[PDB]
């Protein structure tokens, strides 16, 4: 339920660590790395992972969606837990691990904290091919397709306006364009 | 009045063709790139139509713009940037003449087909690329000499490009007897053929403004009497050689002398372009007997004296 909080962070720890969003004081753990880059005193956004028990309730916070994606997928597995999850998490890099759990390198997996050898085994087996849409290179915009289209538009000649003008209006009819399409598609109506 | 686009039918030399006919063959031996295609010697000579034809007979339109006729950096870029269809040849005329950097942002199109944008404002950042499809390019230039830039590397392969013999040319204006309305004979169109300074272009002025003319509809017909008539005639011009070439010489001959002036005073007393006295006049002169080109300035080879 609980997916995203923000909140400062209020005191840091071994493995976990607590956001003082609202007035709440929540607790959740996190994987080491995500950890350290964290700094008591400064707001942040989590990808929080709610997660019921029979003797309260945990929370588990991630950098960005697609850790959380992993961690969640990984908890898919029979067996991993919450730690595990975490530790595969805290040792090597999520694309890294997104392409060992689809290619199923249960030697990689092994190849860290909470190493398990038949476990790396069966989370590997087990998620093979099954893992991943947009998930074997962290989600990252460049530049604004838009103005860049505009940018290049500049520097061929054509004054800025003249250029940004267009590439707006463009973005209109259709809102999908790359800068090269967009750009090209300038050129046309700017003959 | 357009011609069967062909190779078969191109009247002109053979030697480019055993370096090209070659590699016109490879465009299916290999792909549709045909290397940059770069062109010399005098105009007129035929590069448009050359390539204007050769497109057909590979399976492609062709876009043919002149260099100078470049403003917008990026026109050039629109002019690869889709109006293609993966064959499409673009000719660039007057190449030897692009702006500074336009030239430089037509290497990209060179190794296959991009056109990476550099750009930044401080400090500059990366650099964008675009996507121009495969195709033929065509620079022909009217003055090579020391004027098309290291950019001759880019090019694919440099085949010049000369006169076109009295009887190629003369040959040429038979096929073209058969127009509109009107029969010439061959020796007669040899006439023809020798004042048409071993270009197609001035192979055919001569007549295209003999249709609106008068005293030439009544006797239409064109045999080696009106061929040299009408030609010696009110065709006003001799060997080649017509009044403002008789009129310069005349100055040059009967004002200054066979002694040397030099395009400065001369193209004033001729009150003419310095740059379109020794370029659109200056040349045939030269290349018979006539005008000579010294250090010292113009001069009239006897030739010319006595010929008139
Ligand atoms: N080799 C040729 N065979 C048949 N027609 C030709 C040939 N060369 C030129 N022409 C014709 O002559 C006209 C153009 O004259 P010309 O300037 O000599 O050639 P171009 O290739 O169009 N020009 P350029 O690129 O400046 O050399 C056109 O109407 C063509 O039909």
């Amino acid at each position: 339920m609980i997916r995203y909080l923000r909140g400062l962070v209020l005191k840091k720890e071994a493995g976990g660590f607590v956001l003082l969003a609202g007035g709440v004081g929540f607790f959740l753990q996190a994987p080491t790395p995500f950890l350290q880059a964290l700094e008591e005193g400064k707001e942040v956004g989590v990808h929080t992972h709610l997660l019921l028990k029979e003797e309260g309730l945990s929370l588990y916070g991630f950098p960005d969606e697609e850790n959380l994606a992993l961690f969640e997928l990984l908890l898919s597995v029979s067996g991993v837990g919450p730690k595990v999850a975490l530790a595969l998490l805290s040792a090597l890099p999520p694309r890294l691990l997104a392409r060992a759990l689809l290619e199923g390198d249960a030697r990689l997996l092994t190849s860290a904290s909470g190493v398990g050898r038949r476990l790396a085994e069966r989370i590997a087996l087990e998620l093979k091919g099954k893992v991943p849409p947009h998930l074997l290179a962290g989600e990252k915009v460049e530049s604004e397709a838009a103005e860049e289209a505009v940018m290049a538009l500049a520097a061929l000649g054509f004054k800025e306006a003249q250029a940004r003008a267009v590439v707006l209006d463009l973005l209109a009819q259709n809102p999908k364009a790359r800068a090269q399409d967009l750009i090209k598609e300038a050129l046309k109506r700017l003959r | 009045a357009l011609r069967p686009k062909t190779l078969d039918e191109y009247i002109g030399q053979e030697r480019l063709k055993q370096k090209l006919r070659v590699y016109l063959e490879a465009a299916k031996a290999r792909k549709e790139p045909l290397e940059h295609l770069l062109l010399f010697g005098p105009p007129g000579l035929g590069k448009t139509t050359l390539a204007h034809v050769i497109a057909h007979e590979l399976g492609v339109n062709l876009r043919v713009t002149s260099g100078p006729a470049i403003e917008k950096p990026g026109d050039l870029a629109a002019i690869l940037a889709n109006s293609l269809e993966e064959g499409d040849i673009l000719f660039i005329d007057e190449i030897h003449r692009l702006s500074r950097q336009a030239e430089e942002h037509l290497y990209p199109a060179m190794e296959d087909f991009v056109m990476d944008i550099v750009i930044g404002q401080g400090p500059a950042a990366r650099t964008i690329r675009l996507e121009l499809p495969r195709f033929t390019l065509i620079g022909a230039t009217t003055r090579p000499g020391l004027i098309t830039a290291p950019l001759l590397s880019r090019f694919g392969i440099v085949e010049h490009l000369e006169y076109y013999t009295p009887e190629e040319l003369a040959q040429g204006v038979m096929r073209d007897a058969r127009l509109l309305g009107v029969r010439i004979t061959e020796e007669a169109a040899l006439e023809i053929g020798r004042r048409s300074r071993g270009t197609m272009r001035v192979a055919k002025r001569l007549f295209r403004r003999v249709r609106d003319f008068a005293q030439v509809a009544g006797e239409e017909v064109i045999t080696r009497e009106r061929a040299l008539e009408a030609l010696a005639a009110l065709g006003l011009d001799e060997l080649g050689l017509e009044k403002r070439d008789r009129e310069i010489l005349e100055v040059l001959i009967l004002r200054f002398g066979g002694g040397p002036v030099g395009l400065a005073t001369l193209a004033t007393a001729l009150s003419e372009d310095p740059g379109t006295l020794e370029e659109v006049h200056e040349p045939y002169l030269i290349r018979q007997g006539l005008l000579k080109r010294t250090p010292r300035g113009r001069v009239a080879t006897e030739l010319a004296r006595r010929h008139l």
